[PDB]
RNA sequence: CCAUCAUUAAGUUGGGCACUCUAAGUUGACUGCCGGUGACAAACCGGAGGAAGGUGGGGAUGACGUCAAAUCAUCAUGCCC
């Protein structure tokens, strides 16, 4: 069984899959808690499976790519939300109301020419 | 679109640790120059002294100590021209929660010691025994709009 | 305001190009072999009714289609002036093999043409505003749409310049669909140079 | 206060380097109580016509610019001075009328008339369809009363004679 | 009118956009509200009858100009100068109307045979 | 055809507050009466506002 | 670009895994769709429907015109030298 998905967040791409068992993450083929920087986002990482209350169920082992680790993650609970329609198909309203499986949003902003950086105008002295 | 109408104000994510939402607030005010984990390791690290000198956990402390920060009166400046042009106005419950953050950490930042290891952690116990420097600026804004009732 | 010219919104959008080659190394030195052909090809004609031309290089068999508004001229008499003209063409560069030319109905819908014969109408210095109302009631006449004209400096004769501007049909400047062709002639008058500027649409 | 003095094709002199902060400067030192500006002097010749001054003088809400076309360089700043010494008190009336005397401190029936009017019962519905009304008082015709043809709550229409 | 009922007919209809084959009907139900009785007519007409001169006196006005002879309903509040042909009768019931518009109506249907 | 139920009353003089008073008493959305000072037919109605409005005729 | 095969120095090599990803040619978001009491007058307000929601974010595009605005030193030319 292996229940694969994607997602997308801030010009970072992160390809899951659902193997059974319990709850462990093997992003890049190592522990999360030595790649992800600082242990605080990961519970919000978990998010996602929450809400179908899938802790001690599902493997996921990520192949990330790209972006930061605030950009590999929050794709990844992204990640396992396309992932966790194909596992509990009926469950898509407590993911669509509650986070997860909306989109990746935004990224970062052009930078226009005649302007210093991304929409901040430079400083002019007489008014 | 401030003119418009009012600006759809947005949700904030709650702590991991507390399962707080006013302390990841805290998190993004102590956050200087866009710097996420060097400033949550610090709070993560400006309450365990927080329990180390009181034995309750700090969750409450938190709370209890910004009801002595949070002020109810403040003066928002009508132009009346050769009035007094201040007017004792009452705080909204969303300015109420920001503004006892604001004065927590902007007189943190002015101790003796210098790491905010306990910077932070002697005004919070300060706030929490009603005292300190961020208490007595509130008592300030309470001798200021509270001189000046003519404008209820 | 500063209208830029409604051509370089297009030239690929709704438009094409005036020069359909490719060349990955030496891109500089025969993208200059275009514009001497440009030049030289605008001084011997000399307004032979020539609207544009296009330059399309393929295997040292280097093509060149003009339009000729009057055609036949840049051919001569029976294949006369235009194998007159391959024998300085091939000069210049090296082979320009296939040179030839197509032709253009509605003489003077074609943008190009309509600047530059009401501009040779200011060297006899003959009344301006007709110079401008004989292109604006000839145009949709013939079959345009949408009619665009004016004259910019040392206006009439006189010393303060002032543009002077004819317009009727639609106009869409802004429109990306639309098919707008200008021009800008250098109609002297031995007091200065007029400048003048078109719109033709369909 | 400062003079960011420049001449278009003129060379500036030292004599005009005093006249200008005897003029343009001291008599609008006085104004502008809290002052910190810089001015602008543009000297401009043409050879065909005259010369022209430009002085520009920014502050904080509104600007001063004034312009002579004359070629005397020491008679066009007594009216350049002139000019700026008229925009300055049409700046300062403005914002000193601060002075203004400013002390801090049922049920309603809508009535809806209308003149009684002799028609049929059927022309009293007609006009009452064409306001939406469900009330519509009127003169029978024929029995000479006054009738209220009204829509029940029933949806049918109902008539009261009074 | 008589095109833009044609134009959706035929085909033409299903490149438009579906927003603009709003504003192409938006158009189409406008002209019929104020142009729907002028369906037909592609020429002056050589009568006109009037049910007010008050509230439409911008009609009248083009009457006079046009040299078109002029037949209304009138009453108080009417004025009778610019009506050559003059019917007296009340203006603010349906049967003063209906019954008596029926008629004139009826008065070219036996001129016709 | 349509039959349309009349209901007769007899006008009668008496303040607005008395009219209201009146046709509370009978749940009505009309009651016409002649005003007490002003000498007039007045009819007094619920709209569908749910307020009162008053007609002078 | 390597889940499933391994002889991973990783040759990402053998096969091709072509599946996902990526890289490019096209289908789709408009007040289309409902409810308000809101009366029809369009909007607005609140939902759901898709990944996206109210000109989605951003770019390009700058009306008539104002300033004898700025370049005769990118050029080009009236006049003067």
């Amino acid at each position: 069984v292996e229940y694969r998905g994607t997602g997308r967040r801030k010009n970072s791409v992160a390809r899951v899959r659902l193997v059974p068992g319990e709850g462990n993450i093997t992003v890049n083929n190592r522990d999360v808690r030595e790649y992800l920087p600082f242990e605080s986002l990961i519970l919000d990482l978990n998010q996602p499976f929450d809400v179908t209350e899938t802790k001690g169920n599902y493997d996921v082992l990520v192949n990330v790519h790209g972006g930061g680790f605030t950009g590999q993650a929050q794709a990844i609970r992204h990640g396992i939300a396309r992932a966790l329609l194909e596992a509990d198909p009926e469950y898509r309203g407590s993911l669509k109301r509650a986070g997860l499986l909306t989109r990746d949003p935004r990224m970062k902003e052009r930078k226009k020419p005649g302007l210093k950086a991304a929409r901040r105008s430079p400083q002019f002295s007489k008014r | 679109m401030p003119r418009k109408g009012s600006v759809p104000k947005r949700d904030v994510l709650p702590d991991p640790i507390h399962n707080s939402k006013l302390v990841t607030k805290l998190i993004n005010k102590i956050m200087l120059d866009g710097k996420r984990g060097t400033a949550q390791r610090i709070l993560y690290s400006a309450f365990d002294l927080v329990e180390q000198r009181s034995g309750r956990d700090a969750l409450e402390v938190f709370e209890e100590a910004i009801n002595n920060i949070m002020p109810v009166l403040e003066v928002k400046a009508r132009r009346v021209g050769g009035s007094n042009y201040q007017v004792p106005v009452e705080v909204r419950p969303e300015r109420r929660t920001t503004l006892g953050l604001r004065w927590l950490v902007n007189y943190a930042r002015l101790r003796g010691e210098k790491t905010m290891e306990d910077r932070l952690a002697n005004e919070i116990l300060d706030a929490a025994n009603n005292t300190g420097g961020a208490v007595k600026k509130r008592e300030d804004t309470h001798k200021m709009a509270e001189a000046n009732k003519a404008f209820a | 305001g500063q209208k830029i010219n409604p051509i370089g919104l297009r030239v690929g959008i709704i438009r094409d190009w005036e020069a359909k080659w490719y060349a990955e190394k030496d891109f500089a030195s025969l993208l200059h072999e275009d514009l001497k052909i440009r030049k030289f090809i605008d001084n011997e004609l000399k307004e032979a009714s020539v609207s544009h031309v296009e330059i399309e290089r393929a295997a040292n068999r280097i093509n060149i289609a003009i339009h000729t508004g009057k055609p036949g001229m840049v051919i001569g008499k029976g294949g006369s002036e235009i194998e007159k003209l391959r024998n300085k063409l091939n000069a210049l560069t090296d082979k320009k093999v296939h040179i030839n030319v197509i032709e253009i109905k509605k003489v003077d819908l074609d943008a190009r043409l309509v600047a530059e014969n009401i501009a040779r109408q200011l060297e006899n210095r003959a009344s301006f505003r007709r110079v401008q109302k004989q292109a604006i009631t000839r145009a949709m006449k013939l079959g345009a749409k949408g009619i665009k004209t004016q004259v910019s400096g040392r206006l009439g004769g006189a010393d303060i310049a002032r543009a002077e501007q004819y317009s009727e049909g639609t106009v869409p400047l802004h429109t990306l669909r639309a098919d707008i062709d200008y021009a800008h002639a250098e109609a002297d008058t031995t007091y200065g140079k007029l400048g003048v500027k078109v719109w033709i649409y369909r | 206060i400062r003079f960011e003095i420049h001449g278009d094709n003129l060379t500036i002199t030292d004599a005009i380097r005093n006249y200008i902060e005897e003029k343009i400067g001291k008599l609008e030192r006085y104004f502008n109580d809290v002052p910190n500006a810089v001015a602008h002097v543009k000297v401009k010749t043409y050879s065909n016509s005259a010369t022209k001054i430009e002085v520009t003088i920014p502050l904080k809400n509104v600007t001063l610019r004034a312009e002579e076309r004359n070629d005397d360089l020491y008679a066009g700043i007594d009216l350049i001075n002139n000019k700026l010494e008229r925009q300055v008190r049409k700046y300062k009336t403005r914002i000193n009328r601060k002075s203004r005397d400013r002390g801090d401190q049922i049920e309603i029936i809508r009535s809806k008339e209308f003149s009684l009017k002799p028609m049929d019962s059927e022309e009293a519905v007609l006009q009452m369809n064409l306001l939406g009304h469900d009330f519509f008082v009127f003169t029978d015709r024929e029995t000479d009363g006054t009738s209220i043809v009204y829509r029940r709550k029933d949806g049918k229409y109902g008539l009261i004679q009074t | 009118i008589s095109e833009i009922e044609k134009m959706e007919e035929d085909g033409l209809f299903e490149v438009l956009p579906k927003k603009e084959v709003v504003e192409l009907k938006k158009e189409y139900d406008r002209l019929i509200k104020f142009l729907g009785g002028i369906r037909d007519m592609k020429s002056m007409p050589q009568a006109l009858f009037v049910v007010d001169p008050r509230k439409e006196r911008n009609a009248i006005a083009e009457a006079r100009k046009l040299n078109i002879p002029i037949v209304g309903i009138v009453d108080t509040n009417c004025d009778p100068d610019e009506i050559d042909y003059v019917i007296p009768a009340n203006d603010d019931a349906i049967r003063a109307v209906k019954l008596l518009t029926a008629k004139m109506a009826d008065a070219i249907l036996e001129g016709q045979q």
